[PDB]
This record gives C-alpha cells, structure tokens and sequence, in this order.
C-alpha cells in the first residue's frame, strides 16, 4: 500500500513538475509578447493611461526636545522673515550659515551652547558677546531662539541653524516667484549628484575643507548658465555644512524640504518613458485625491519598468508597473 | 516482507519508467497549449486584449 | 497629553509623551492593539524614565501585534486592583480583571497595588501565636499570627486539602478571609483549585488572584502585590484577619529577575535581579499584624537545585517565621494533615513565646518521633522483634503519637461527612503530655487515626 | 492526463488578476547572521510577516524609532542593503486542517515531504491566547503512552504537559514515538472521543533523524494520524523558534474542534537556543546562560496552549510531551528548571539506568505526574497502587541484596518483589502495550504471580503470558478495555490462566515455575 | 566600482563600496597588501552589511600589512573551489590553491563553497553497518555506511591517531573516493597523513584540503565547507561512494567564536557565538547522504576543557549517527583507543540491524561496565573484599572487558611498537560473549591488554 | 604534539621529574627515539599507566 502510494505520489509529482515547466514556458512567452507589444509608443501610452484610470478608482528624525525646539524656531522664522525683503533674506541666510560654520568648527562652543538648562541667560549672553556685532541684528533673534530652547543632543543645534539658513532661501524663492523652479532645479541637481558618485563623495566637507568643496561644486555643477541662483545658493550652503551626510541624500532631502515648505509632498514616479503633460496633469490630480494634499511628480524614467508607472511617496507605493506584474505572474505560478 | 518489498521495488521501477514516458508524451501537447496560455497571460498582465 | 509607542522590544515598550505630561513610575498606561486576531488593550507599567519624555514600560500583556505610533493613554495611577467584600468568591488576574465574570468589579473601590508597609510605630512588638486548631501545627510548628509560613509539598500530599483546611479555619474560627495569590499558577492547577474550592463551598470565603504562567513576567511579578492589596483592604478597612496564600513565591522572584533582565539591569548573584532583597521585603513586610488585625500568609516556596543558600530561598527565608513540610510518607500512612512533624519547623516554638509546658511537650514528641525514625530502619530490615523491650515500647508509643497528630480536618467535611475538629491548644498540650508518658499506649493504634482531640479519642476507644 | 496539466496553468492564467494597491515599503539598511534591519514600514506591527524581494520571509520582531529588526526565516543569503521590504499586514499565521495528517511541514506550514500541497481548511495565528481557567476542565481521561513505567507510575492524562527530560541518547524520542504509535488502536476505532491526533515537532534535528522518525511511525502505521513539523538544523533560527508554535497551532485547530491532540517537541532545549541566538543578534539584554528575559514566557506560552477544554468548547484536548536534553543530568539548568516548573509532570530518563538495562530508563521516584490517578483507568489505578511503594522499598533495600541471608522474611520478600517489578517495567523499543495488557502485566507483578519466576525470565514470562492471553483467553482483555476495571469475575479467571500457563513455562535455567 | 578598506580589526575588515555596488553576502572580495615579505592578495568574505554602503568581511589570510583605503574588488561570486576527478591525489587549502603543485586546479570546474543542504525529500536513513576491525567500535558503537560518525575527545586523547587509523581501515580498501578536511588541526599530523597515504598508494583516490591552525579564523571556518563542496561534487555529479574525513570540526565553531565579537554579535553561553547551532547545522546537513549516493563522514569533534557539556559538542551530538567518545579517564589508564564504552553510542546498534547476538553481547558489556563504574568508588575506599561474591566476579569480568576493548591499532605502532591487528566482527562478538560469561575469568588481566583477538589473547596468556 | 603533565602530588611523593605517566603522551613516540630506546621502552608508558 505504501508502494502503491509512492507510485501514485510519483505520478502526482510528475504532474506538478510538468505543470511547473509549462508555467515557466508560458510566463516566458507572455513576457516576450508583452515586451514586444509595449515597444510601440502608442501601446506604452495606453498602458500608462489605464494605470492612471485604475489609480483614479483608489525633521521626523528629531527626538521630542529637538522636535519642539525646531518647531518653535521655525515659528520664529515665520515672523522674522515676514518683514525682510529678498536682500534681507539673503543676508539672513548667509549669516546663519556662517554662524553654523562657526559652531561646527568649534566643538566646545557647540556643546556649551546646546547643553540644556532651565535658564538660558548664560547661553544668550555668550551668543551676544561672541556674535552681536559681527552679524546682522535679525540673525541674533533666530540664534537666541535656537540657543534658548533645549535640544535633545548637541548636533541637533547645528541641524537647527542650518535648517533656518535653508528656509530663508526658500522664502526668497517664495517672494521672487520661483518656488516651483527652484524645487524642480534641486531635483535636477539631485540626480546629477546621483549620476556622479565620485562627485558626491568628494563633496564631503567632513573630510576636506568646505571652501574647496564649494569650489569643486562651482566648477562642476553650479557653473552651468541656466542654473537658478536660489538653487545654486541652497546647494552651496548644504555642501558647505554637509557634516557627513551623503551629498546625494542631502540634496534630495533639500528638495523634499523645498516642496514641504509649500505644503505639498513629492511622489517619485518611474516609467518606461515620459508621458506628456497630459499625463502629469491627470496623474497629479489623481495622487492629490488619494493623498488629500497637493503633490509633485518627479519622473525617474527607466526602461526596466517596461510599461506603466511605479509611484512612491512617503513610505507608500503604487506598483502597477508591467515588470511588477510579470514578477507577480511568475511567482504566483504553481 | 521480502516479497512485499521486492514487489514494491519492481512496481516502483516499472511505474517510474512508464510515468516518465507518459510525461514527455504529454509535454508535447503541453508545448501546443503553451502558446495560448502565454497569449492569455500576456493579455492579463497587460490588462487588455493582446 | 497621550503618548506614542516609539519602541517595541518584546514585552518592553517605550512611550514618548509630551514634555510636561510624562507619567510617574509604576503608572498603568493603556495601549490598543487593533489587529483583528489579536485585538487587545495592553496595560503597560512604567518601569523607567529614559529621558527626553521617553518612559520604558513592561507590558503586562503580550505585545504581539502592537504598532509603532499607537496612542497610549495614562491612567494616572498605578495598577489598581478591586477591593471589597465583593471580590470574595471570584477569580481575578494581576490587573484586577475578573476571569469568571468579565466586567465584574469595575465599579468596586480600586486600590493601588503599590503601598508602603505599616508605619514602624504601628507594628506589633510581640509575636502572638495563631491558634489554628490543628494538633500538629499548634503543637510542633505553631504558626505566627501575622507571619509567613513556608509550605513545602507537592502533588498527592494534600497541599490543596490543607489550603482548604486553613481557609475554613480562618473563616470559621477567626471570622476572617483568605486571598489566594496564584503567582506563576499553572492554568490547569488554577482551574482545578477554583473547582475544588467551589465544591468545598469555601470559594465564598476566598478571593483568588491568578497570575498565570502564560502571561508575561510583569503580571507574574505584580499578582502577589495585587492579592496583597486585597488582603490589606480586608485587614485595614474591614478589620478582618486575612490568610494570604502565595504559590509560588520563587516564581515571584523569578518574574522579578526576568523583568530586571528585560530592562537591561545587570544580574547579580546567580543571575537574580540586583533589587532582589528590596522587592522581597516590599512584598513580605506588608504581610504583618497591625492595629489588631493581621494578614497571615502561607507561601509555597521552591528551593532551586535543592540549595537553601540560593539567593531566592536565602532571601525568602529571612522573612518566613515557620515551615510546614508535607511528605508522602506521612501521607501514605493515613495521617492528614500530612505534616512531617520533624522536617517542619517553627521559629516561635521557644519557651519565651510559647508556654514552657508547651515547649517541653513538643520537644518530647520530637524526641520520640525522631527515635522512631531511627528505629524504622531496624524495623523495615530486621523486623520489630530485633528491637529491645524499651525500644519496642518507644516504637509503639511513637506510632500512636504520630497517628494522633492526624486530625479530622475541616476540609474533610465534604468527603467523610463528619464535622471537623478544632482542639484548643491547651487540650492538645495535655493530650500529648499524656500520650508521650504512655498513659494511652494500651489503646489500639486505630483509635488515634483522624481523631479530633482527647474526648473524641476516648469515644473512638470505647467504640473499639 | 494532459487535460489536467494545462487545466491548471490555464486556470492560473485566468484567475490571475492585476493587483494594484497601496503598500508600505521599507528598505534593508543592515543585514547579518539572520537578522535584517528595515528602515521604514511605519505601520508594521510586532511579530508581523515581512516579505523580501527574493520570496524571502522575516518576522518584525524588534521595532525601534530607527529601524525594524526582523529575523529572516531562511534564505538569508539573498538579503542585501537597499532591498525593498514589503509588509504582509498579518501576524505569523500557519494553515491548519485535517489535511496535515500524514504530512511533513516546515514551521510555516509549507510541505517539505515532496508530496502535493496541503488543503488548508483555515489559518491560525501562532499567538492566539491559550484557553482561560474558565474554559478548561479537570484532566480525567487517560492518554495511554504504551510504556508500562509511564502509564503505571507517571500517568499522562489528556490535557497534561508531561515533560520528558534526560541526557542525550537516553530514550526520549523513543518514548515519544512509542506514545505516538500506541494511539493507532484508538485511531482505528473511528470515534473522535477516543482518537488521538499527533503532531511531532522536530527542532534542530538532522534531516535523516526526522526521516528515521517518519519511517518508525510509518512502519507502525502511525503516520495516517501524525503530523511532523520539521525544523531541521539547517533552517534558520527563526524556524527552530516557530516550530513549536506551528505544531501548537495545528494541534489547537483540532483541539477547539473537539478532537484530542498529542503534541511532541524534540527538543525545547533547541528552540530556546534558537530564541537565544535571535535575541542576542537583535541585541536584547541577556540573562542567565545568555538567554533573554522572556525564555520562560516563551516556553510557558507554548505549553499553556495544551489543555482540556470545557464541554462548552467542544471538549477537545491537547496533550504536550516536551522533550528537553539535560547536560550531565543537571536538571537545575535554566531551561530544564523553567520547563519543570511549567509542566504538570516529569519523566526523568537517566543514562545510568539506561546502561543498567532499565529501558526506557525512567527514573521512578524522582519522576512524577501531578495529575496522578485521575489520568489512569480504574484497573490500572487499582493494580499499580502498590507499585510505587514496592519500588521505593526495593530501592531502599537494594544495598542488602548482597547479604540477604540476614534479612527479615518480609524484607527479603520486598527485595525479591522489587527485583521482578523493575524487570516488569522494562520494554523493548517500538513495542507499546495496550492498556489492558499493561494492566495484566502490573497485575502479574503486584499480586506476586511473578515471585516464583526467576528474575532473568520475567520479561519473557510476561510476554509469553500476554500473547497466550491474547490468543486463547482474549475475554480478559475485552473486559478490561470495555469496562475499564478488572472485576473479580475476570480476576479469578486471569489468575486461573496465569497458573495454567506457569506449568507450561520453562525458565531459562531449566527450573519449573508452579 | 571597487570598494575601499575603511576599518581593519584583526581578521575582520570593513569595506565601503559605492551605493550601487555593495557586494552580496558571502561574496569574495580581493584586496592587496604590498609590503615586502607579507605582500599578497588578500581574500575577504563578506559577513555582514553594516549599512551606509559598508560591508564587514572575514579575511582568509592574515591582515598583517593591510592598509586603510586600499582598493577592494568584488569578485561577484562566493569563494569557489575546484571540483572534479582532478582534485584527487592533490593537496588544497581553503581557497582552492593547490599546495603540492601551485596553479594545478585553476582550470578545473569551480563550485561555490556555499550551497544549501539536500532537500528533506532526498534524505533517507542509513542502516548498513561498516565493519572497521576495532573491537570497541565494531561491538559497542557500530558505524553506519553512508551515515555520520564522530570521534569526540578532549584535548589530546587520541582523536588524530584514531582518525588516521580509521582512514587506514575504511579508506585503504575503499572502492570510491575519499576527502580529508584538516579543519584547524596540527600541520604535522596532516603531513604525516599525506606521506602515509602516498606510501600506501591511497593518495590517488583521496583529496586533501588543509586549513591548519596556523591560518586565521576565516579560512578555518571555510576549509570545512571547501572540502565538503568537493565531497558534494563527488556525491552528486558522479554518483560515487565518498568518505569525508574531517579533523577537527570543532575548529569551525571556534573560528566563528573568534570572529563573532569583532563582527558585532553579543556573546552566548560560554563565549560562543549566538549562531553556533545555525552555522553547525548549515555545515552538517550538507554532509548528509541522499538516497542512491552516499557520504560516509567521520568527523573528529574536539571537546573544550574536556567538558562534554560544553555547547559545541552538545550541539554536534545531534548531527551524528555514530559517536565514539574518547575520554581522558580511560586514556590515563592506558586503554587505547581511549573510547569510553558507555558514553559512546550508535544509532545502528539495534537488534533489527546488527543482530540479536551482537546486541545482547554489547548490552551485557555495557551493563557490566556500568556496574563496575558504580562499584569503583566502593572498591577505592572500602575494598574489593567487602563486595558481594557476584559483584567481585563481575568486577573481574569488567576489568578484563575494559582491557580487551583496547586494541593495538595499525596506525599506532609508534605508540606501542608492536604491529596492528584487525578483529572480525563475528570474532569480537564471540570474544565478548565468552568474556561476559566468565569463560576467560581465569586468565590474568594483562593477557587482555592491547591484544587483537582470541588467538592473540591465547598467545599473550601463554607468554605471561 | 604531546604533553608532559607534571603533577605536584607525584613531585612530593618523590617521583621527580613528576611526569604523570597516564596523562602524559608524545604523539611522535618511537619515531623520536633511537631504535635501541624504542625497543627497550616501547610499551613503558602504557605499562606504567596500567
Ligand atoms: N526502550 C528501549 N529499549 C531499547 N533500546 C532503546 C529503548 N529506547 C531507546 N532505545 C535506544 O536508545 C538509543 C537512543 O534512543 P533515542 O532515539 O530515543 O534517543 P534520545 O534519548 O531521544 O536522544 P537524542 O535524540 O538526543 O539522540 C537508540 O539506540 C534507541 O534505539
Ligand atoms: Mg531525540
């Protein structure tokens, strides 16, 4: 009876392995057919349109103390920048970046300024006596607010001031009217950096003088005639205060902050080919509906997807890419 | 016991041979049906008629 | 004001609160697990303040299914257990939730399970004796009113029957109550105890608090304190003498060690928590007589590796005032309460506390029953006839002495039908003084089995 | 035949659908030694199943504000930095149903015996609550293990947790396989209130050893009601950690449906090692013997599933037989102490007894079953009541076997009775005895009918007698198994048969027993 | 694309790679040391992915001379070793570099050292006895053909002498192929084995892979896997019967523990790595035979501190069909091969496989030896005269049996001077049947010492 | 390759150099001895252990 079974189960195993082979061959043939079909631009655009139709039917790393301190500091920047003009914002940002560099260079100064205390009067007095005459008056209010609130750790203080130094430039772009252009630009610099790993690595001021890194950036990246002034200034500020964070991730995070200021969240989109502004419009509206907030779309075009779009925002992803569907079909086979 | 084991072994060998032959025989029609199966699978992973 | 779960590391959960609303230590916080299969309301007990508004908590319930960022609501008070006459006749878990009637007791008065023991000035300076009415306990191992009694034993030695006996006696002699703290209680044994008490009709006089083994270490560590809070309410508020059983206290110590390991504390001694003595004192020293009422306690203690020098027993025994050891030898010979008269010991059995006559009689009984044990080897190997006339007298007297230590226990009323016997201490002393002198050695051995006192012994003699 | 083959692939093609839905993705930021840290997945829940790109699986076992430490359930070599981790949204769950009988499954329920897939009736999460105190019932039904020693002195009742504790190569797996085999006579009855379904959780065992256990069950016909949850040593620590819980879940499905289950674990000593490895790799604080703080919680949560449910919950049961391997017979080690505290009874199998010829090497006296006589049928209880006292007295007197000339008549009688009772409790491997035959054997021993047989021949006598009673006087066994008691009407007949047979027996020295 | 050495700590080297080119786990990377005498190409094996595009690797050669920032290239494949009939007759190291003929195998088929074990569906138990010619092994712990054998022992009790003897007994007349993995053993023993195999002309059918203890930890971890990969090629790709000798398999876990802490793992039990069982299983399950293709593995296991309860031997015990345990207690007496007759065990020793006369003789020998190990203390303190007559005669039998289990092995003529001997299984089982029945109780003890069989026993008895 | 285990008990007993014959061993053995000493002392260590 045991032998009988063993032969019956051998027959069933033959059935299963023949089915596995048939499924593998069918998957290969279907993949070839779909890749050939999607090769035509009309078919690829049709797949993207269906993807869109289907979709239609659908500071965080800071600890509590640093979180609250940065929230209060940004509140301040709002009022302080509510009065300054473009030149005022530029001066504020430059002076904030300079004081951030000073803090980074002198480790002892950082510690004792960042060290929490019930009364901040000694820290405020230190900041006054060390920077009151050197920098503009409006910078003093922001720096006093920074050194007054208790930060979780010393390093956070730097992340505070640099953050403000960034916001100023963004506010400039907001008043000058290039807020979207500067963000788009940042994104373009992002991938640029992603395309040159050696350039990103050599830009680590944590290993070489910051001025040399900025000179390398100017000779390599910001020297292009068409670069917006705000984007170049933001990137120069970031690279000059990089402090070990990879320049790539730094600039992508800078673009994320640029879009966040405007209250929108950027969704990274990958596709076999760009898909017309028609696409952008419909896709942007659909994503905004799904996520209940205005959204920006960045196209990471790549032929690997072989069809529809793959979208990622925050920790969530919409994956209707044809490649993902091939993978699902292959895995789901017996 | 020994006869049961010997009979089981002989039938296992015969069944192995016969089932292997039957499987490669049926694999012939498998390769015919593969075309339609792959066409329909493509028309699924694409979401529209191929 | 509500916090968020930032870390889940096994039963340990870190909760981040706003700057000015961090819960104080040992507060009970509630978190929600909303996964369909494992839906629960976790009760976390704040163990530490890690700084920056983070509080490390030991989940009293399994954290399988908890999600980071889930809201945690602070109750503002330590784990609170229900207290009252209404908690008698029911079984609760360490958190004060009823198990045989869910939703029961949520309207009762609730008491924090963390409370300091009686003020030094309120402690009784004299160790009074708890006359239970059992011959063996009253004579050889007198229990200390408000003290802690080790209860060694096991299965098939009548430990549960003795627990029923003490529940009945504290309920019907002292007019008191019992609280059974099942620390590390096997669920099967918990249910068996529940049904056994229900059948004996003593559940109405007992409040059961089971911290089961399957529960995480936190509840096993806090169940003793919950039961002790119920006992403290019965003592201070209702003015009742309370008898608090703990089975097993070594499992309280083990739960403390596990919690200490989870929170990252370096183990001491043999791997036990550094705060072993402090925890054990906070548990035991609340078991004391104060203002006239007293929480007596019988604690089943497990000695690991049979090593009385192991820190767990070495710390438990600093608080225990008596020891009762049930044996399978004595049990097999038909002697209930099954107390081994010689292994068992009591620290109040000195003439300073007990009467001088009491000490003399007890020591004579111990001397006889020790000779008899020495002669048992001769009896079992070379026969009784190998002994001398004096030895054989001594053996015949010791047989009757050890059989007279048996008693028609109150808990047997459910089986044998005959009422239980409560012999006054004086009568026991006189009976054993007569029995050691040989004044009753002419009676048959059967006249002493399960007989409650001296007049009862006559009447089982004239009946024989 | 060809109709079926493509039938299926075609069916896949069709039922297949273009799933497109929001999913939370993390990224592996660190991988090593079976642990992968995943940045992201904010909505991940503790002990959730995460799927990595290569079809790999892991369990989100640590959750910090920075990353999610997941133990990878095999195929760890395919994990890399930057790979996408996709959360399944469900805690660990295993398929369960009647289709797992006769199958060998990895802790995830996926078959590894090479046969067809398993028709899963349902899925049960590995962390469902154990039955409460109010949902249980007093253990009162025997679970005949077929070992005279266990069934007579340390009985196991349906719903009990009987630890089998011993040094390596002492008879633990042998005892458990004998217990599993002994349930075939109950299985063939067809009555769910007598059938015992078995789950053999193999942890850290070499593949050939699990195959040997499977062959032992199959030759004895016990595989048609037994399931093996095999986590061989090759599998990652995650499988060795989950295998007891996959066995408990498979058994629990039957338990809550009114069936009676027996769950064996060789060995919880290896599951604890796997959990220790996972915890230390995850950097959880270590305690005694480097074990994490919640190892006792691990084993208790595992073993408290075993229970007998009240009739309101169908009256099913699950009986655990955990096996733990002591080192140098140190029952005081951490894991042995934990399991001894958790379990309702212990069977201490010692190597010294095993070498002395006592098999299955159960050290009577130290081995206890807290359930006690409530787990025995009336006949076995009545016959074996004297057995424990007799063996204790024999172990006291064994030093006198040298100079018995000087012993009392009663003492020498006790010594001779014990020397034959100990032989009576010996038993060959894979030879379980039905409860009635055990009753007759302990009746031979305790009533003194062996006092005339030489000690060298007891084992043969007991055999040649039982066989005889099975062949020519099967009425006694029928009465015992049908009434559960050995009445006087049957006791007199049994004694008559014993005396009739003793004439026909030829002791090994040529003497005559009458 | 190439990486960059960021951190060097003993045998562990950290390499930072560009974001898009982090090597997969267990891949082989190449670095370069340029300093004079230590100049070489350093092979690294990725052990962990530390994040931030860093990997942490184990060095196969010593890292002495390696410099921070040195270029590291990824090979794209795990360390590969040559396979084929061409590996027979030659000596290899862990990386597959031939020693006796450098550059010999650089054109052979190369197989990854890392592969999954055979699927459970393919594993079948082995129950065919392997007759070795040794009395103790063939009687008490018979070995399994196609199964797994181990030679446990403490530091220096004769594991290497016995493993060489077993090579001489099985492999010398073996029809298939043999593979010897010198995993962290002494180099002199390896060279002696090489010369001995060359002299006997067995080398042509043997492949030797040496990772001797002079080499760093990583190569000690991977030499076992390399030799096992050659064995797997012979098992699967050629369907040939294979003998896989290993000495000493403990060194695998010892090297793992050596690099465990550097690689970042917290330590477990007594200084061992947490992944001890996982690594040992991943290596051991690969050694199993599958149906129709056999590997007779016999691997020496070193027992640290002569403690058989140590985690490494304890874990290894589960992966074994036959276990010959050497002990220093027996070795101190002079009873070569120092096998403990009792602790040593075998799975095939059942009445259904080895016979019913073999089983009875072996079990009676075990009974006698166990009784004489319980009587040894009494004899040492009280005296042999104080024993019973039966126990005295049993002690005589037991001493003679212990001395008869000793044997003058062929590969230990440098120990004893006299030549070796092979005792056929049937002759052993009759010799021991006679001994257990007192047929030789009159001969002196020394007649049984280091004597190979009944004829030699008679010759030595006549000599004395 | 060996061990010459010197034991204090033997040293006090007057056995100097105090080599514990049993535990001590030399795995090179006779190969490290001139033929004469190999012949005279072939079994000396095992004889002394016994
Ligand atoms: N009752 C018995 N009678 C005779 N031999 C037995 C008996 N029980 C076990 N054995 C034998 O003892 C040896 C060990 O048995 P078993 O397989 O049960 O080991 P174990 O104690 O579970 O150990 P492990 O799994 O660690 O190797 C095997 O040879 C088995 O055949
Ligand atoms: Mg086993």
């Amino acid at each position: 009876a045991q032998g009988a079974q063993q032969i019956q189960l051998m027959r069933q195993q033959l059935i299963r392995q023949l089915r596995t082979g048939l499924g593998a061959e069918a998957v290969n043939k279907a993949a070839e057919i779909v890749r050939a079909h999607v090769a035509d631009p009309q078919a690829q655009s049709a797949t993207v349109d269906r993807f869109l139709s289907e979709l239609e039917q659908m500071t965080s790393r800071l600890r509590a103390a640093s979180r609250q301190s940065l929230a209060a500091l940004v509140e301040k920047f709002d009022s302080v920048a509510g009065g300054l003009d473009a030149d005022g914002l530029t001066n504020l940002a430059d002076e904030l970046a300079s004081v951030a560099k000073l803090l980074l260079s002198e480790t002892a100064l950082n510690k004792h300024l960042a060290e929490p205390t019930d009364d901040s009067a000694p820290k405020v007095r230190l900041l006054e006596r060390l920077l009151s005459d050197k920098v503009s008056a409006t910078t003093l209010d922001l720096l006093r607010t920074a050194v007054s609130n208790r930060w979780s750790t010393e390093s956070n203080l730097i992340d505070a001031v640099e953050h403000t130094a960034r916001l100023a430039l963004l506010k400039r772009a907001e008043i000058a009217g290039e807020v979207d252009e500067v963000e788009e630009q940042l994104f373009r610099f992002g991938r640029v950096l992603d395309a040159e790993p050696r350039l990103s690595a050599l830009l680590s001021d944590y290993t070489t003088p910051a001025e040399g890194r900025v000179a390398l950036l100017d000779k390599a990246l910001t020297g292009r005639p068409g670069v917006n002034q705000t984007a170049a200034a933001l990137l120069s500020q970031t690279v000059g205060l990089l402090r070990g964070e990879r320049a790539d991730e730094a600039v992508i995070d800078l673009a994320e902050l640029a879009v966040s200021r405007r209250g929108e969240v950027v969704a990274h989109v990958s596709a076999a080919a760009e898909l017309s502004d028609a696409q952008r419009t419909r896709l942007t509206e659909v994503l905004s509906r799904i996520y209940g907030r205005p959204v920006s779309v960045q196209l990471h075009v790549d032929p690997e997807l072989l069809g529809g779009l793959s979208i990622t925002v925050g920790d969530e992803v919409i994956d209707g890419s044809i490649a993902s569907r091939l993978a699902a079909a292959q895995t789901g086979l017996p | 016991r020994a006869q049961a084991s010997g009979e089981v072994a002989q039938t296992l060998t015969q069944a192995d041979q016969q089932l292997s032959a039957q499987g490669d025989q049926v694999r012939s029609g498998l390769e015919s049906s593969v075309d339609g199966l792959s066409a329909k699978l493509a028309s699924r992973i694409l979401g529209v008629d191929v | 004001t509500a916090g968020r779960v930032v870390r889940i590391t096994g039963p340990v959960v870190d909760v981040e609160f706003p700057r000015g609303s961090v819960p104080e230590l040992f507060n009970a916080l509630h978190a929600e697990i909303t996964f369909g299969a494992l839906a629960k309301t976790l009760t976390l007990e704040v163990a530490q303040h890690l700084g920056d508004s983070l509080v490390r908590c030991i989940s009293m319930q399994p954290t399988d299914g908890l999600v980071r960022g889930v809201e945690v609501t602070d109750t503002g008070a330590s784990i609170s257990v229900p207290v009252g006459d209404g908690v008698k006749g029911h079984v609760f878990n360490a958190l004060g939730d009823c198990l045989d009637d869910p939703g029961y007791g949520k309207d009762f008065e609730h008491w924090s399970i963390h409370r300091k023991p009686p003020a030094f000035s309120d402690l009784e300076p004299r160790t009074e004796m708890l006359e239970t009415g059992l011959k063996v306990v009253d004579l050889l191992t007198p229990y200390v009113r408000g003290g802690k009694i080790a209860l060694f034993g096991g299965a098939g030695v009548g430990k549960t029957v003795l627990i029923q006996e003490m529940i009945n006696r504290i309920a019907r002699n002292f007019g008191g109550t019992s609280v059974f703290a099942g620390v590390g209680e096997r669920t099967r044994e918990g249910n068996d105890l529940w049904v056994e008490l229900a059948d004996a009709n003593v559940l109405k006089d007992t409040a059961l608090v089971f911290g089961q083994m399957d529960e995480p270490p936190g509840t096993r560590m806090r169940v003793a304190l919950s039961a002790l809070t119920m006992a403290e309410f019965f003592r201070d508020e209702q003015g009742q003498d309370v008898l608090l059983f703990i089975d097993n206290i070594f499992r309280f110590t083990q739960a403390g060690s596990e919690v200490s390991t989870l929170l990252g504390r370096m183990p001491s001694a043999v791997g036990y928590q550094p705060t072993l003595a402090d925890e054990m004192g906070e548990l035991q020293e609340r078991i004391t007589s104060t203002r006239g009422r007293s929480i007596t306690s019988m604690q089943a203690v497990y000695v690991p590796a049979d090593d009385y020098t192991d820190p767990a027993p070495a710390t438990t025994f600093a608080h225990l005032d008596a020891t009762t050891e049930l044996s399978r030898a004595v049990f097999s010979k038909g002697i209930f309460p099954a107390v081994d008269p010689l292994a068992s010991s009591s620290t109040i059995l000195d003439p300073a506390i007990v009467g001088d006559e009491h000490y003399r009689v007890a020591q004579e009984v111990i001397r006889i029953l020790q000779r008899y044990k020495d002669l048992q080897d001769i009896i079992a190997i070379l026969g009784i006839d190998e002994l001398s006339e004096e030895d054989k007298q001594l053996v015949n007297r010791a047989r009757r002495i050890e059989r007279f230590l048996s008693q028609n226990m109150m808990a047997a009323e459910q089986f044998t039908g005959q009422p239980g016997s409560t012999v006054p201490l004086k009568e026991t002393i006189e009976a054993f003084d007569k029995l050691t002198k040989g004044e009753f050695d002419h009676l048959p051995e059967q006249a002493f089995f399960l007989i409650g006192g001296l007049d009862d012994l006559a009447k089982k003699a004239e009946s024989l | 035949s060809a109709a079926d083959i493509e039938g299926a692939i075609e069916d896949y093609v069709s039922s297949f659908s273009a799933d497109t839905e929001r999913e939370e993705i993390g990224t592996v930021i660190d991988a090593g030694d079976g642990i992968a840290h995943v940045e992201g997945l904010p909505s991940v829940m503790t002990q959730e199943l995460l799927e990595f790109p290569g079809g790999v699986l892991g369990v989100a076992l640590n959750l910090d504000e920075h990353s999610v430490g997941a133990v990878i359930l095999g195929e760890f070599e395919k994990i890399e930095e930057g790979q996408q981790v996709k959360r399944t949204g469900e805690v660990l769950s295993v398929p369960v149903g009647d289709a797992f009988l006769g199958r060998v499954v990895n802790p995830l329920g996926q078959p590894i015996d090479g046969q067809g897939d398993i028709a899963a009736e349902t899925r049960r999460a590995l962390e469902l609550q154990a039955p409460s105190v109010v949902q249980r019932q007093s253990v009162s039904e025997p679970l005949q293990t077929g070992i005279k020693a266990i069934d007579a002195m340390t009985p196991i009742g349906r719903g009990q947790r009987q630890l089998i504790i011993g040094d390596r190569k002492t008879g633990k797996t042998a005892v458990c396989v004998d217990t599993i085999l002994n349930q075939r006579e109950a299985w063939l009855t067809g009555d769910p209130k007598q059938q015992v379904r078995c789950v053999y959780v193999a942890i850290g065992q070499k593949g050939t050893t699990i195959a040997s256990v499977k062959r032992a069950l199959e030759e004895g016909g016990a595989m048609e009601y037994t399931t093996i949850v095999a986590a061989p040593a090759s599998d990652a620590a995650g499988f060795k950690w989950l295998a007891p819980y996959t066995g408990s879940a498979i058994g629990q499905h039957w338990m809550y449906n009114g069936k009676h289950v027996l769950i064996v674990f060789d060995d919880l000593s290896k599951q604890a090692d796997a959990y220790r490895a996972i915890s230390l790799l995850l950097r959880r604080p270590p305690g005694r013997e480097a074990f994490p703080g919640d190892v006792f919680y691990l084993h208790s949560r595992l073993l408290e599933r075993c229970a007998k449910l009240s009739d309101e919950l169908g009256g099913g049961s699950m009986t655990g037989l955990p096996i733990i391997e002591t080192k140098a017979n140190d029952i005081s080690a951490f894991i042995p102490t934990n399991v001894i505290s958790i379990t309702d009874g212990q069977c201490f199998l010692e190597s010294d007894l095993f070498n002395q010829g006592v098999r299955p090497a159960i050290n009577v006296g130290v081995s206890v079953s807290r359930v006690g006589g409530a787990a025995q049928i009336k006949a076995m209880k009545e016959v074996a009541g004297s057995l424990r006292l007799d063996l204790s007295q024999y172990r006291e007197l064994e030093a006198f076997a040298a100079f018995a000339s000087d012993l009392d008549a009663a003492s020498k009688a006790q010594l001779d009775r014990g020397a034959r009772l100990v032989e009576l409790l010996k038993q060959p491997q894979y030879s379980p005895l039905a409860v009635e035959e055990q009753v007759v054997a302990i009746f031979l021993g305790t009533q003194g009918h062996l006092d005339s047989v030489p000690v060298e021949d007891v084992q043969r006598f007991e055999s040649e007698l039982l066989e005889h009673v099975k062949a020519s006087h099967s009425d006694i066994f029928d009465g015992i198994r049908e009434t559960k008691k050995l009445s006087e009407e049957a006791e007199e007949k049994l004694v008559s048969v014993i005396n009739e047979f003793k004439k026909g027996f030829q002791a090994s020295d040529g003497s005559s027993v009458v």
